[PDB]
């Protein structure tokens, strides 16, 4: 078949939500295995000063026992049947799946109910997760990249929500209380902000039967006054240099404000980026890549590497790249990727523009491969866009992307528009803000 | 190609059991190298 | 929704020995791997590292097609080229949507049956050999895994993935075309293809894969010798790995070893979970309250396994985790094992399994790795089927044929208090 | 007349005179820099050596004997293969910056 | 902990129609750009003339 | 060190002691490549107090009167410390280090535990290390006897 | 003092028995360091 009637072989997702406002999303495969989670939209966005990291404490307690299996018992069952159970937080959306074999999607489906419902946060283990998690903290401060991303976040969207940390700062961890916790699970985790989505060798009707059964408990009134709604998030342009001589290579991460998820921008946007694309010292292609900002790197030595990236928030997000490299080079690896940004605006060529459109064609692709990656993306699509966008509906979207789609767009968020920059290590030559900013025209 | 790779590389973490939890080796390592991606070692 | 399918794997093994193995699943992009038994195992004394660097030097100019054009050529199309290696086989692998197959194809096959390896292209390339390596080294399980292979072998699985440092800028195109000449032969090649039709991939294969070859100690037994390698580098946390011989893959007691494997504990099933159903690990938490982390080890080969456990702790606990850990695994073979925690190891390995074929990776390398051990193929359902039949004796037996096997053995980081064989 | 003007006209220029081959007179550009820097070793350092002795007899302005002259039977271009490729790699380059 | 850095408080230096954090600054960008541009071709002229 | 690694021999005799003891006379008289660049002055300090004591110490003299060098070691080297920190003692493992480096000749020292310097059987090594053959007596010879 | 080492040292082969002869290490190694001469190796 021909890469368009493949588009249209894609099993359709099917959705369909309970009584409680929760909504149960899935996509049948045939694999005797799967991968089933719950998707909620609980992040550090909604946190304030006071409880700031304190979904990420929950994330510590999820898989510490419940009510119904105290304990090490959840954890014991789990593993039992082979199962994997994981987790992450991210400043808008909260995740916990489980992967196992599709024969065991009744029991998956339970343990993840009781998990989400009847966390035990035992007052004891609390107390031993705050000093796992300061020691997190600690082990973090040593990821340069980890650093300069929440530096970033902390200066572009600067006294905002999106400005914090999904960790939180140290104090918190120290203070943050049982009460503080269930406080904010009682607010955050109600069935009308989650979503059940599974992907593998099932059925939606088993799926949405085994939801009705166990999770039709689960609120989904709140109220009225604590229904927590989040707020634009201001965008500042800015800088924040935190030099450290000490360490061996520079860490820099420039970006202008993105669209915000639901922007049809953001297709025209990832071509863009596909364009500039990434790079590393061990890359193959060298002198011959494609991306001047590419070749032009690896032919003078400019950096170890660089990556552009277009991190999307409800109504706001970070269009940029980050590059690691010598403190002689920063300079020039500034010029040369802020001048491709600039050629993008003024001079995008059809040619460039295909190379962009067919590598963002394989990345969407081979990034929905296997089910994990499947189960995550009706996750959070669900929680964005409210719907899953099928394949065929993205190479609509991709197709009509042309080199004066290119430069329109590119214009409308790079062009003449103030950015935000955060460097960390040997940064002497970060070049100034002005001549940053100048360099956006 | 396309999809840059989890963890990329630069020449010239763990402080708790949680961290360090899957560190340990379990199986040969496989080397491989790419045009358009991060090299990367397994196990 | 109801998917349309699902089709079966297609497997044609050609007259030359060749083997073809393809699976359509009507996807949006296809990946096509050729295999070939050319790990580092067949390189020898005289040429070490020359497989490292044949690694690196997939773009290189070929007969038909220049580095330049290998390069733009493959990303025009959004697509991927890679090379894949292990101590036995090379993978080359190409990604693309299903409609460039043809473009990828014709990259692959001059990079793999036609190269020129000038010799300005090769000497610019080394240099790269040390970058690679520097990367890969930054794990200390690199390091330890390397030196483990190096202490149990005489030869052949000896042999490091990487180059050793005394030949980079040494080796020759005259090396690497023998190299690919002794070993990217028919009969030691597998082409494998996902969302690709079996016939395109068996017409590839049969106009442009029909290859004899010279010599492919590249085809030397892998001799299991015993030993170990401590590396002093002073790292807060030391790792070390112990081993014994085990089996070859393919056989009845590499599954009993694999059983063994998970009930010893072979990864972490939940994100910072106390691996409550981990033998090993739950021993060594009894004893040692300062941060580790331990794991059962299984490697296996063609002719050859090893298997044991490996362990990351600090400095000066790695006596008590390594003591610890071993004494664990006495307790099995003196017979103190559990039906259920058979029942349960076999259960994380056969959903382990079945998750490891999930994506086209997995699924990929497990056929092609197929295709070249055992030039056949083993469904799911016959995989499983081998491990239910994994008796709680051989379980037993594999635990001590570790035990009172001569052992392998090696560390890095400050090895003060870490225990040399003889006192374990 | 193209053979017989030709062996006239290669002693009337005479380059032979000081021992050199003609590839050793041609005039370097870029292709030709990196032909010759993928020369092997051996023509590497012969072309070094005749250019080096020539630029000694124009120095003292002198020639060789005439039985050490280049001879036009012999002169044989050894830097022809290096420098067509990589004159056919750039055009490649050109063509795919046409694009 | 590098993540207990906040940026400190601006908003004794930002320009009235910034100051509010749950406002995006994008509609007043093109007034803010627009000025510094009709003062940069001002002077480019008076210096020409 | 890189000037005395130039000598395979040092390379191999540096090997084969790491190879044959647990500890103590298994260590290199070279610094180790992690450790450059690592040495502090405290350790250095800890190393001349735990070891530059008075019952360790020797003063030995040629061409020079016993009274002077006799007035010089009472006056200025009057120190104290005693035995200072004696090592554990070293013990004999056994072992084989192999280093590949392609070099056209290969070096190897095969080796076992003998007898401690200063008794009766470290003697009979002695002799027998003269018999098997301890070096070159005539130059280009033929080593007859060895 | 002023007499200079019999090797000198330089930072950044034997073909034959003969000058191969009285390379074997017979005895423990030993390592000078000096402030005049040339630092050596023994055995
Ligand atoms: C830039 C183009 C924006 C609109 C693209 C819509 O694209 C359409 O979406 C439908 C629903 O997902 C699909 O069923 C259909 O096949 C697709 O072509
Ligand atoms: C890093 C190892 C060498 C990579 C192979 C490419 O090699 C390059 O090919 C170009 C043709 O496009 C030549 O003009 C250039 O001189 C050559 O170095």
């Amino acid at each position: 078949a021909t890469y368009a009637q493949a588009l249209q072989s894609v099993p359709e997702t099917q959705v369909s939500q309970l009584d409680n406002g929760l909504r149960v999303a899935s996509e049948q495969s045939s694999q005797p295995t799967c991968t089933v989670g719950v998707w909620i939209d609980a992040g550090s966005r909604y946190e304030s000063e006071k409880n700031n990291g304190a979904g990420y404490f929950v994330e510590h307690l999820a898989f510490k026992g419940t009510k119904n299996r105290p304990g090490n018992a959840l954890e014991k069952e789990v593993e039992s049947m082979g199962a994997h159970l994981n987790a992450y937080s991210t400043r808008e959306h909260t995740a916990y799946y489980i992967k196992a074999l599709s024969k065991d999607l009744p029991k998956a489906v339970e343990l993840l109910a009781d998990i989400v419902q009847n966390c035990s946060l035992e007052d004891s283990q609390i107390e031993k997760e705050r000093d796992v998690i300061l020691q997190e903290l600690q082990e973090n401060d040593t990821s340069m990249r980890d650093v300069v991303f929440n530096y970033l976040h902390a200066t572009a969207f600067q006294g905002t929500p999106l400005a914090q940390s999904v960790e939180g700062p140290s104090e918190n961890v120290r203070k943050l209380s049982r009460a503080d916790l269930t406080e904010y699970l009682s607010r955050h985790y109600k069935a009308p902000r989650m979503v059940l989505a599974a992907a593998g060798g099932l059925e939606h009707r088993q799926l949405l039967d085994l939801a009705q059964k166990h999770f039709s408990g689960l609120s989904g009134t709140y109220d009225e006054d604590a229904v927590p709604t989040l707020s634009p998030c201001r965008f500042t342009g800015s800088q924040i240099c935190h030099r450290e001589d000490g360490l061996p290579l520079a860490h820099v991460a420039i970006a202008v404000e993105g669209p915000g998820w639901a922007h049809p921008d953001n297709v025209a946007l990832q071509v863009a980026n596909a364009i500039i694309g990434h790079y590393d010292c061990t890359y193959g292609g060298g002198a011959h890549l494609s991306s001047p900002l590419a070749s032009i790197a690896a032919t003078n030595k400019l950096c170890q590497s660089f990556q552009t990236f277009n991190i999307c928030y409800a109504d706001t997000g970070l269009l940029g790249a980050h590059f690691v490299c010598d403190h002689m080079s920063i300079d020039d690896m500034m010029f040369v990727l802020q001048g491709q940004w600039m050629r993008l605006c003024t001079s995008a060529t059809e040619s460039e523009v295909l190379r962009g459109k067919n590598l963002l064609r394989n990345a969407l692709v081979s990034h929905l491969d296997g089910t994990t990656p499947v189960c995550e993306d009706i996750g959070r699509s669900l929680l964005t866009y409210g719907r899953r966008i099928p394949l065929a509906e993205w190479e609509s979207r991709i197709a009509e992307v042309d080199a004066r789609v290119v430069r329109e767009v590119c214009s409308k968020y790079f062009y003449d528009q103030c950015p935000a920059v955060a460097g960390f290590g040997p940064i002497e030559q970060l070049p100034d803000y002005n001549r940053i900013r100048s360099g956006m025209f | 190609a396309a999809v840059p790779a989890t963890s990329e590389s630069p020449v010239l973490s763990v402080l708790c059991r949680e961290s360090l939890r899957g560190q340990a080796a379990g199986r040969p390592l496989v080397a491989s190298v790419s045009l358009n991606v991060p090299a990367s070692v397994r196990y | 929704e109801v998917p349309p399918h699902p089709q079966d794997l297609e497997f044609t093994r050609l007259p030359n020995g060749l083997v073809i193995a393809s699976l359509e699943n009507y996807a949006p992009a296809s990946r096509i791997g050729l295999f070939i038994k050319a790990g580092s195992r067949y390189e020898n004394s005289n040429n070490l590292g020359t497989s490292h660097l044949l690694r690196l030097a997939s773009s290189l100019t070929t007969k038909g097609a220049s580095s330049f054009k290998i390069t733009r050529g493959i990303e025009a199309v959004g697509g991927k080229l890679s090379v894949t290696s292990t101590r036995e086989n090379m993978a080359y692998t190409v990604e693309c949507l299903r409609d460039d197959v043809d473009i990828l194809m014709e990259f692959l096959l001059n990079v793999t049956t036609a190269p020129e390896f000038r010799r300005w292209e090769v000497a610019a390339l080394q240099p790269q050999l040390r970058i690679d390596k520097a990367v890969a080294l930054q794990n200390p399980q690199a390091h330890v895994i390397e030196n483990l292979h190096a202490a149990a072998y005489r030869n052949a699985l000896a042999n490091s993935l990487y180059c050793p440092d005394y030949r980079i800028g040494k080796v020759t195109p005259v090396e690497l075309h023998d190299y690919v000449q002794n070993h990217f032969t028919s009969a030691r090649m597998a082409l494998i293809g996902l969302g690709v039709s079996h016939p395109v991939l068996k017409q590839v294969a049969e106009q442009f894969l029909n290859i004899r070859g010279g010599l492919g100690l590249s085809g030397a037994k892998a001799k299991y010798h015993g030993g170990e390698i401590r590396e002093q580098n002073g790292d807060s946390l030391v790792h070390a790995a112990l081993v014994a011989e085990s089996a070859a893959i393919g056989s009845a007691e590499a599954n009993a070893f694999s059983v063994l494997q998970h009930v010893l504990g072979a990864g972490p099933h939940v994100k910072r979970g106390s691996n409550a159903t981990s033998s090993l690990y739950q021993a060594v938490a009894k004893g040692v309250h300062q941060p580790f982390d331990v794991s059962a080890f299984n490697a296996s080969y063609s002719d050859s396994g090893l298997f044991g456990f490996y362990t990351i702790s600090q400095a000066a606990s790695a006596g008590d985790v390594i003591k610890a850990a071993y004494n664990q695994v006495k307790t099995i073979a003196q017979g103190n094992l559990s039906n259920p925690d058979v029942q349960a190891a076999k259960n994380k390995l056969k959903a382990g399994y079945l998750m490891s074929v999930e994506s086209s990776e997995g699924f990929l390398d497990e056929v092609g790795s197929q295709a070249l051990a055992a030039g056949s193929y083993t469904p799911p359902s016959t995989v499983l089927q081998q491990i239910d039949a994994v008796a709680d004796a051989d379980v037993i037996n594999a635990a001590k044929k570790f035990v009172s096997g001569r052992k392998s053995m090696a560390a890095s980081g400050n090895l003060g208090h870490t225990p040399f064989i003889d006192e374990l | 007349w193209l053979e017989g003007i030709r062996k006239w006209y290669y002693n009337a220029a005479g380059f032979n005179k000081l021992g050199l081959m003609r590839d050793d007179t041609i005039h370097e550009n870029d292709d030709v820099k990196e032909a010759i820097r993928r020369l092997p070793e051996n023509l590497y350092d012969d072309r070094v050596f005749r250019i080096k002795r020539a630029l000694d007899l124009s120095m003292r302005q002198q020639i060789l004997p005439k039985e050490q002259w280049t001879k036009y039977e012999e002169d044989k271009s050894y830097l022809e293969p290096y420098l067509k490729e990589v004159i056919r790699e750039r055009k490649e380059r050109e063509e795919w910056a046409k694009k | 902990s590098h993540t207990d850095i906040k940026v400190p408080d601006f908003s004794d230096y930002r320009r009235p129609e910034v100051l509010d954090s749950t406002k995006s600054s994008k509609e007043s960008s093109e007034a803010r750009k627009g000025f510094s541009y009709l003062v940069t071709a001002t002077t480019t002229v008076g210096v020409a003339y």
